[PDB]
Formats: structure tokens, sequence, C-alpha cells
């Protein structure tokens, strides 16, 4: 019920892909592929639960 | 009417070059701030810039008419002999 | 397509906060 | 305590256990593309393991970066680029130095030129093998340069057949092209490439890539090669993919 | 801090010299550069050297690596400007006078004129016959 | 050089004279535009003492 | 005092040391001043006083380009006229590439392949020989009636006297340009100091500029009920609009601040 | 493109401020005055030639006087390196965004200067000029790109291409069709001139110039002036005992414990407690301003973040 919570979940989200790009490399990227995050952690991927509107 | 309601109840209760469409204002729901009425300037005063010929065809027909009316056949043939020239 | 979240405020109108809820068996 | 609980109003306990989610992480699979999917963006395939379920890790940035480079390091992600690791044919769009770091530790001691000079010699030991029978007067080891195993823009003649006859070769079709047509014409030297290549998650696609490589390369002038009809193997050493797309005689294909 | 690894730590990392190769630039086998640009950690992390200088954005992104793409005696000239020179006037004001378009002498002494000061005085054009007949006098 | 310090001078002599435009006034403006002036009156009390307290500071 | 030979620093400039370095600090005032003198499209040629140093280090142009503020308008009012005459004339109408010279050729030298050259003739209305006699003889000069002390000032060109048959000459040409309106009614709730309380009240006339927020305050949706201000006292019969708040803004309005009280009718 | 005309035709309105007074000082008639500089009556298309061929020279000469052969500056002012550059080399061409702000000005000038020159030698017509210069001052962002250099140039660009749009859908009216036609080349100009009245003196000051621990700070000052009165002899035995003095006043003060040294001279001790109440004041607006920074959002490290946190 709580849009403003719903923002702040997306934006924060956001937040945390954006720092490992960065600790991944210097340059900000373009189409950084979604896979890397949300692949389960025992199939190599970080394993981040969403909360958001991500189309693959 | 819908748009008018709504209007009440909200009253009271990257190198981008082209401006983005959505900056605009003029989206009224009132027909009289959309379709206002055009200055005629009497049929004889006209608008900078645009061609002269396209304003003469666009323009209201009012007072082409109300001189056919008011003007004596005198000023009729002289408004013709103009127009001939 | 860009990988940026979404916010979901207006594209939840199709689902339930329980569709595809499901409960584990006995072990 | 100094940790802040989350779980300040429940115990696991006694309360149980309120939420379950591994429905969540076998959709969340499902939903990346399968678990064959997932893995093509890794580098798994370039490991070349049978099959994905009888692995375990060992408890990590170097090994997440390299194990997810192929699908990092593509052109699309990073853009103003291709700049090329030194003594290597890897192209590393963007300056990505976790990958580049992992890419020399994983090409130590000129090992492309190793790999160009094995898949070199043992083509050549399986065409001694296979001398007489395809008609073949002599395998001549070409005067490959150095940095040749390296070398992407040009190319240039790795191994040659001679005939003792004139052999009769077809159209360029790749290696998997069962249904392949005469060219009409006659040889009497047969040219074979070794290409190597670092397939990214777009550009993977070892057929194409050899095509591409074949017509380019035999239609090229910094590209000198001693007969119009031969071959160009490329292999992908990423996804240890091969094809080869050039002309063909008898038995050369299968 | 973390101790930075050393560039032997991968090894392999063969001394390439070529600078590039196809229009595409050849990255240095060595991490010596990446690390004088920004030292890696003890466990192959990127901490980039903050860059504390102007900003040239020209500079930092290039187009992504762009395209890739005799004199006569000091005598001898004071001598001929004098002979060029029409009785009590200035060199400019002989400009002048010549310049109401003999060509041949006008830019014969606006030349002169000309490598006088590229002698290293600015001075030639405010300078009467009497001022620079004299200085010839002292010189000669 | 003898020429190049006269150019200089001339060209200071340029540049100064353009800015007397508002020479007055910006000059003015920045004029009209701390810690021992809090600490003078402990300053010069502390002159008030003799220095037989000055050596038998001791340290920590 | 000098008026120096134009073919001097031709010459100076052709052939190519802090003299020669302080002065190239005033390469944007040189630049400035030769943009800003930029011939008119009714001139072909326009020759311009030239302050310039004696090494051809820099070379200004030493003008203001002063022009009669009527016979400006006229002249780009027939501007625009032959520019709507010919393309309408000409349907496929070849632009000029660029750039205009390629980019490894010094630039062309202008006393070989300019100087003597008879320039195309430039853009000008053929102004009739009777309707058009009191402005016929020196329309499209490039300093009108500058040496005729009858009609302006002096050689300074700064003040400018006209006969009333010249102002309506140069009135019937720049029609084209100009407005025709008689009044100011046109712009009422659309002038300068409606745009002033509309910015101040940090609201927008429809077809009007848009500002951000002048202060930020209490918001439409930031009072509550109280029992002034409920909104089961008021009657509504039609809503009210921004303009009734900018055409009354004290009675229309809580807590109006630099209010530009708008001119009434005309 | 009507509104955002109107909206700054209304700003300029509304932040209109005086002209300043001042005593008038005009610089080319200083110019004048030396014997540096003469003058003549030349045409305008030669002096936009030597104009552009002066800005050149300039611009090179700024590049060579590093003696460095890298970078090539051709005569439509591209500035293109020739050889792959190296990160030593990649240090010592930082030149700043003055200089390729007025690199790209000087390109603007050289397209203006080659368009009539085109028209004066015969290649283009009188309208072809014209359409031509409208085309330069309205695509600029597209024929020059100075907005890299100072991202204010693009209100500059949009404003243009507002005339661009409040112009062509007059011009463009009744038979007068869509297309590359319009030559009223008026307004762009004005543009590209009210931006050089404020530039010009930016980029002489960048010619002008290539040519030719406040808590410590204080306990020094603090320092200063007690020595200020203090023996000159003691020096090397009094003034490191009363730092030392005043370092543990302040350590007692940050552990509420009250610090005195009976040995210390009563003005002296009275000076070392105003420092210390001093630092504290300090140290007490400083942590409540890192911590309201802290909750508001602001970022620091988390070894600074837990200083502050200590002294909170």
């Amino acid at each position: 019920n709580t849009q403003e919570l719903l923002d702040l979940l997306v934006k924060c989200e956001n937040k945390i892909q954006t720092r490992i790009k960065i600790g991944l490399n210097s340059k900000m990227p373009s189409r950084f592929p979604p896979v890397v995050f949300y692949t389960p952690k025992e199939l190599g991927g970080l394993g981040m639960l969403s909360m958001g509107h991500v189309l693959i | 009417k819908s748009k008018e309601l709504h209007a009440i109840k909200e009253r009271y209760l990257k190198f981008v070059f082209e401006w983005d469409a959505s900056e605009d204002t003029s989206i009224d729901y009132n027909p009289l701030y959309k379709e206002r009425h055009q200055v005629q300037l009497l049929g004889r005063g006209f608008i900078a810039g645009i061609d002269l010929k396209q304003q003469k065809r666009e323009q209201s027909r009012f007072y082409g008419d109300l001189m056919e009316k008011r003007r004596t056949l005198e000023e009729k043939e002289q408004e013709e002999a103009r127009l001939r020239k | 397509p860009t990988g940026e979240v979404l916010s979901l405020v207006g594209k939840l109108e199709g689902t339930r906060m329980g569709d595809k809820a499901q409960r584990t068996k006995p072990q | 305590v100094l940790k802040q609980n989350p779980f300040w109003w429940t115990h696991q306990r006694h309360d149980g256990k309120l939420w379950n989610l591994n429905n969540y992480r076998t959709d969340m699979i499902q939903a990346l593309g399968g678990v064959e999917g997932i893995l093509e963006h890794t580098l798994f395939k370039g490991t070349y393991f049978p099959t994905w379920e009888g692995l375990f890790w060992e408890k990590p940035n170097r090994r997440f970066t390299l194990w997810w480079s192929p699908t990092i390091n593509r052109a699309n992600v990073y853009v103003g680029f291709q700049v090329q690791l030194d003594l290597t044919g890897i192209f590393m769009h963007g300056k990505i130095p976790t990958l580049k770091i992992s890419l020399i530790q994983i090409f130590r001691a000129h090992l492309w030129q190793k790999i160009h000079e094995s898949i070199v010699m043992d083509l050549c030991q399986v065409f001694d093998q296979e001398l007489d029978a395809l008609e073949i007067e002599t395998v001549q080891k070409e005067t490959i340069h150095p940095r040749k195993s390296y070398k992407m823009n040009s190319s240039c003649a790795d191994i040659l057949l001679f005939a003792s006859y004139k052999w009769n070769v077809s159209r360029p079709s790749l290696l998997a092209d069962s249904k392949d047509v005469m060219d009409s014409t006659t040889t009497q030297k047969y040219w074979i490439d070794i290409q190597l290549r670092w397939g990214d998650y777009d550009s993977h696609d070892i057929e194409r890539y050899a095509r591409a490589k074949f017509l380019d390369y035999t239609t090229d002038n910094m590209s000198i090669y001693p007969s119009p009809t031969g071959v160009l193997i490329a292999i992908d050493l990423a996804y240890n993919l091969h094809s080869a797309y050039g002309n063909w005689f008898p038995g050369s294909k299968p | 801090k973390y101790d930075i690894l050393a560039s032997e730590d991968v090894e392999g990392q063969e001394a390439a010299t070529l600078p590039s190769e196809g229009g595409v630039r050849i990255t240095p086998f060595n991490l010596q550069e990446e690390m004088e640009e920004g030292h890696f950690d003890a466990d192959g992390n990127y901490f980039l050297n903050r860059d504390a200088q102007i900003r040239d954005s020209w500079l930092d992104n290039i187009d992504w690596v762009k395209i890739r793409e005799t004199s006569m005696s000091a005598q001898a000239l004071l001598e001929g400007l004098l002979e060029l020179l029409l009785p009590r006037e200035t060199v400019a004001g002989a400009l002048r006078r010549l310049g109401a378009r003999s060509p041949q002498r006008l830019d014969r002494l606006s030349g002169l004129a000309d490598q006088m000061v590229a002698r290293g005085n600015l001075g030639v054009y405010q300078e009467t016959r009497e001022r620079l007949a004299m200085r010839l006098k002292g010189l000669g | 050089e003898k020429d190049d310090e006269e150019a200089d001078a001339i060209y200071a002599a340029l540049d100064k004279r353009m800015d007397e435009r508002r020479k007055e006034r910006r000059e003015q403006r920045e004029k009209e535009e701390k810690i021992q002036q809090q600490f003078s009156d402990l300053k010069r009390k502390l002159a008030e003492v003799t220095e037989e307290e000055w050596l038998s500071i001791p340290e920590v | 005092k000098e008026d120096m030979p134009p073919e001097h620093v031709r010459k100076i400039i052709r052939d190519h040391k802090r003299v020669y370095l302080g002065a190239l600090k005033y390469m944007p005032h040189a630049v400035l001043k030769l943009l800003e003198n930029m011939p008119m499209p009714w001139e072909q040629i326009r020759d311009v006083p030239v302050l310039y140093h004696i090494t051809g280090a820099i070379s200004f142009v030493n003008e203001i380009p002063w022009v009669i503020e009527p016979v400006y308008i006229s002249q780009w009012g027939s501007m625009w006229i032959m520019m709507r005459r010919e393309k309408r004339d000409r349907r496929h109408f070849k632009r000029m590439r660029f750039p205009p010279f390629d980019d490894e050729e010094p630039p062309l030298d202008y006393a070989d392949n300019i100087l003597d050259v008879e320039p195309l003739e430039a853009i000008q209305l053929e102004l009739d020989p009777e309707e058009d006699a009191p402005v016929l003889d020196w329309f499209y000069d490039h300093q009108p009636l500058r040496d005729s002390r009858k009609y302006v000032n002096g050689s300074t060109y700064q003040r400018w006297q006209f006969t009333l048959p010249m102002m309506s000459t140069l009135y019937r040409l720049a029609n084209q340009l100009l407005t025709d309106l008689v009044d100011d009614n046109y712009f009422y709730l659309f002038d300068l100091k409606a745009f002033f309380t509309s910015k101040a009240l940090n609201m927008a006339i429809p077809g009007g500029p848009k500002f951000e927020p002048l202060v930020r305050d209490i918001n439409l949706q930031d009072e509550d009920w109280n029992e002034f201000n409920d909104i089961n006292k008021i009657i509504i019969r039609q809503p009210i609009r921004t303009e009734y708040k900018i055409a009354f803004p004290y009675l229309y309005n809580n807590l109006p601040h630099h209010v530009h009280l708008t001119w009434y009718h005309t | 493109s009507y509104q955002k005309l109107l909206k700054y035709y209304v700003l300029n309105a509304l932040k209109h401020r005086p002209p300043k007074a001042q005593k008038k000082r005009y610089l080319f008639r200083s110019f004048k005055a030396t014997k540096f500089f003469q003058s003549t009556k030349l045409d305008w298309v030669e002096v936009g030639l030597q104009v552009c061929r002066q800005g050149y020279n300039m611009l090179n000469l700024l590049i060579h006087r590093k003696n460095l052969n890298y970078l090539h500056l051709d005569y439509n002012f591209n500035l293109k390196p020739v050889k792959t550059l190296t990160t030593k080399e990649r240090k010592k061409s930082r030149f700043g965004n003055a200089f390729h702000l007025c690199r790209e000005v000087l390109r603007l000038t050289k397209l203006v200067v080659d368009s009539h020159v085109q028209y004066r030698l015969g290649n283009v017509d009188a309208f072809q000029l014209a359409d031509g210069l409208q085309y330069i001052f309205a695509h600029v962002g597209q024929l020059t790109g100075m907005y890299r250099y100072k991202y204010k140039l693009m209100r500059q660009i949009r404003m243009c291409k507002d005339l661009k749009h409040l112009i062509y859908y007059r011009f463009n009216t009744g038979p007068v069709g869509k297309g590359p036609g319009c030559g009223f080349w008026a307004a762009g100009w004005r543009v590209w001139l009210f931006f050089m009245r404020g530039i010009t003196p930016l980029l002489e000051r960048w010619l002008g110039n290539l040519l030719a621990h406040f808590d410590l700070e204080l306990r020094a000052a603090v320092m200063h002036d007690i020595l200020d009165m203090m023996p000159e002899g003691i020096k090397q035995n009094k003034a490191r005992t009363i730092l030392q003095h005043l370092s543990e006043a302040w350590r007692c003060w940050k552990a509420n414990i009250p610090w005195k040294v009976p040995g210390l001279p009563t003005p002296i001790e009275n000076m070392i407690l105003r420092y210390v109440k001093a630092k504290a004041d300090w140290w007490t607006n400083t942590a409540h301003y890192n911590r309201e920074r802290i909750r508001r959002g602001a970022t620091v490290d988390k070894t600074v973040c837990k200083k502050n946190l200590g002294r909170l």
C-alpha cells in the first residue's frame, strides 16, 4: 500500500546494482545484463531478491 | 466535464537538444481557453511573418459580408476597381 | 531494455500479495 | 548485542518459520532462462565439464568477475573500445583491470601461441596419417609469424597440402554442411588455417565467425594466401566451439 | 593498507613492445601501468588513485581513441631603406605616400621595415630619416 | 630582453588602464568583503607572569 | 593619426619575442569584433576599419555596427520577402556543404583569389520608382545618409532625423515583420507583469513560462481541513482558474507576495 | 519553443541589474595610443581570413611551446592525436576546458568566414550564403561541439533551436514548402554574439595565464599567541610543556576530567583553559554538523564517521 516505500525500494536496488557496477569497473556501463546479480549463489551469481519491475 | 471535476478536486484537495514535449502548458479542459476567438483587426490588420495570401484566404469572412451589406454601389464599384488593380 | 529496476507502483494490477506463495511439504 | 537484528519481533524456535522462498529461487532460475541459459553467460563452457550437477565450490570478487566475464566485457556493455591484451587474441571492451589480471594469469607463458602451435601440429599429424588415401603429395608447415597466433585483423597461411594431382574442391561450406555443392573447379595445393578467438556472450557464434573470417581474409590484401582454395578453421576457446567454412576436397570434410 | 600485489604474482606479463595493431590499441601484458594509474589490493580490487587535477573533457575521452590520425646586413638594410626613403619623412609615412594605389618600391620598403622590426626593434615605424641616418652614422 | 621588458611594461600599463573602469569601487568592495583577537586578553595577561614560573612549568 | 595603406599589413601577414606574445592574449576580442561587424545580406562587400599589431600577431575590427533602427527593420523585412519569394521558386535548393573547405588546406589568400573578383549580386528588393521615392536612393547602402547632415547627426552616426514620407515608406516595407496591432489589450494576462505574478505565485498561465517554485512553503495538499476552508461550505459554480488568481491577486489568493499588479483595461 | 522563449524573456526582464557606474576606459584607444598597433581600412573577408589564421597560429604556438609534437591541429581546428598516446603523454596534453572552448569558438569563426569566402569566390549564391549562415548559427552543437567544454552553452543551443522553430514556421507558410531555404540568420547570430560578450574575459584570462585542520590551525595560533608574550629564552623547554599541558587538558575535557597543572602559571593556565574551551566548542559544532550530514545522507569513510560517532 505504501507507494513511497516501493519507490524507495527500487531506488535502493538500483543503488546496490550501481555500487556493484562501480566495484567491477571504474566506468559506468550501458545495459549491464541483469543475470549477473539475480543468478542463485550456488550457480555463481550473487542472488539478489528483487522487489521491482525489472524485465529480462 | 470529467476533467473539470478532476480539476476542482485537485485544486481543493544526457545532452537533450530538443525540449521535452511534457514541458508544455496550454492543455486546458475549458473550451474557451482552447478554442479562443482570433482577432480579425477589422479585416485590415494581419500577423507578422505569415504569408499574406494565406491569411487573406483563411480570415473569418465576417467583414467581407458586412462591407457587402453596408457599402453603397459607388463604394462597391470603387472597392472592385481597387480589387481589379 | 535498460537493466534498472522499475517502481512496482502501477504494475501490480494483475497479481495478489499471495499469488505463487507455496507451502512446503513434510520432510 | 552489537548486531542490529532485523527480526526483533519473531523467534525462529518459538514461532517457527513464517515465510518460505525456495519456490522463489526455483522460479528465479526458470525465469533467468533455465540452468543452461544461466550457464551460457558463464565461463562454464570454456571449462569443458560435461554437465553441471556434479560440481561444488570451495568457500570471490575475482572468481565472480572472471566467471561472469563473457557476459560483462561484451561490446554492448562498454562502447568505444576493444583494446587488445598483449600476446593474446582476447578483446576487452572496456578497461576491466580485474578481468585483465585474471585473463593474463589464465594465459601466462605465451599460452595462446602454444594453442595455435598445438592445433597446427595435431592437424598436421592427422593429415600425415591420412596423406595417401586423400591423394596428398605432402604437408608443409607454413612459416607462421610468432604474433600470427594473436593476429586478428588479418591472417596468413598455416598448413598446406600438396596433392601430386588436381583436387576437385567444393564451394566454401561450414564444417557441418553435409549438403555441399560442387565448385566445378580443381586445385593442387590446399591451405588450412587455425583461427583462435574468445567468444563473448553476444558473439560466440563460431560458425558465423568462421564464415566471416574466411570470406574476409580470402578477399583481403594483408592476407597473402598461396591458393584461393582452402579452409579456415575458427576455434572459439571461450565456449570450446569450432567450425570450418572453406572449400572441401573428397574425404576432407569427414 | 592492503599490500598491492606485485606484477610478478600474476606472471606471464610478456614485455610486449607493439603500441597498436589494426587500429585497436595493444594493452601491455604488464600491470605496471595499471598499478601506476590505480593500485590493486591484496585480493585483486582496483582502488584507483584519485586524479586530482584540472578538468579537460577532450583528454579524458579522446573521441574513443579518436581516429588516430637570406637576411641582408643591418648596414645594408639601413642603407637600402634610406635610399627608398623620401626626405624629412619617416618609414611609416613613406608607406603612406606610396600607398595611394611606385608599387614595387612600396612593397620593397614595407618588407624592409618588416624584417627591421624582426631584428628586435619595434619602433621602426616611428623614426624619421634624421634619426636613422644618425644611427647609421653611429654604426658606421 | 630590453624590447621584451619594454613590451611587458607597456602591456601591464594596458591591463591596469582597463580595470581602472571600476578600480575604485571594485577595490572598495573587495576591502569591505579572529582567533588571536579572541585570545588577546589572555595573551596580554600571560605577559604579566614573571620568569620564575616559566622554567618551573611541568611536563605531562 | 596615420591610416596606413591596405597593402602593408597584407604583406606583413602573408610573410609571417614577448611583443608577439603579449598581443595574442586578446584573440577573443578579435573574434568578437569580427563576428559583430558581419555584412548584412544586402551588402556584397563591407570595408571596415582595422587596428592590427605591427607583427600581424592580431588584427581587430575597430568598429561598432550602428544602425538606424527603422531602416534596419525595413531592410530585414525586404530580406524576409525576398528569401521567401526565392525558396518557393527553387523547389530543389542546394544547401552549402559544411565545412566549406577541406580539413588540410591553408586558408585561401585574399590577395590572390578574392581581391579582384567581382562578387555576385546581393539579396535586394526591387524598390518601386514612384511609391518608394523617399527611400529609393539610400536603402541598401552600408550606413545610409551618413554624410547627409540633414538627416543624420554626423559621421559618428549617433542620431537620425527623418521626414514623414520616409517613415511611411520604411513602415510599409517592414510590415511583413510587424504585428499590426493597435493596442496592448491583446497582451492582457499575457504580459510581463502577469508572468511575474504567475512566477511569484508558483503557477503557470496556459501558454506561458513554467518556472520553478520561488520558495518552498505550504502546499495545496499541506493544509488540513479547518472550519475555514471546509469544502462543505463552498459553492462551486465555475472552477477558479489560475487566470482568476493572476487577475485579482489579492481576492483569490492567500499570502500573495511579489504580486506585480497587472495593468487594467486600455 | 514559444513558451521557452517567453521564459527567458521574463527571466531577463526580472533578473535585470542596473549597469554599474564606472569611468570610461576604452581598450582599443589604448591599443592605438601605443606604438605597437596601426590602422587601415580592409575588406571584411580579408580580416576574417587574417583572424582565422592568427587564431590558428596562436593555438599551434600554445601546443608547440611544450615541444610536444604528438598532437595535430589542422586548419578546420580539429585536434587529432597523430600517434596512440602513452600514459605519460596523456598527462602532458591536459590543457583544460578553456583551450577547447577557444578552439571551438575559432571553428565557428572559421565556418562563418569560409562561408563568406565561398560566396565571394563564386561558389555559392547570396541566398545560399544566407541559408548557410543561419544553418551554422542554429546547428552549432552538431557542427562544433562546444557544449562539452562548457555545459551552460546548452542554453544558447536550445535557444537557437527555439528561434529556428519560431521563425521557420512563419517562413514556411503558404506556397513556401518545408525544406532548406530560409536565410533569416539575424537571431542566432545575436545569440552567439551575446555568448562571446561573457566568455571574452574568461578566455582572455586563461591566455594571460598560459602565455607570458581548522582545530589544528586554531591550536597553532593559540600556541603562537602564548609564545609571543612568553620568554624568548624558554622556547625549547616551556613551549613543548605548554603544548603537552594543552593536549592533556583536551584529553581530560574529552574524558570529562579536571585537568590542572599547579606548576603551570595562572595566566598560562587561563590561556590553556580558553584554548581548550574553544577547541571543545569547535569539536562539538563539527561533530553536530557531521552527524547531521550523515543523517541527511552525506557520504564519508567509516573511520572518520566512527571518529565523529565517538565524539558524539
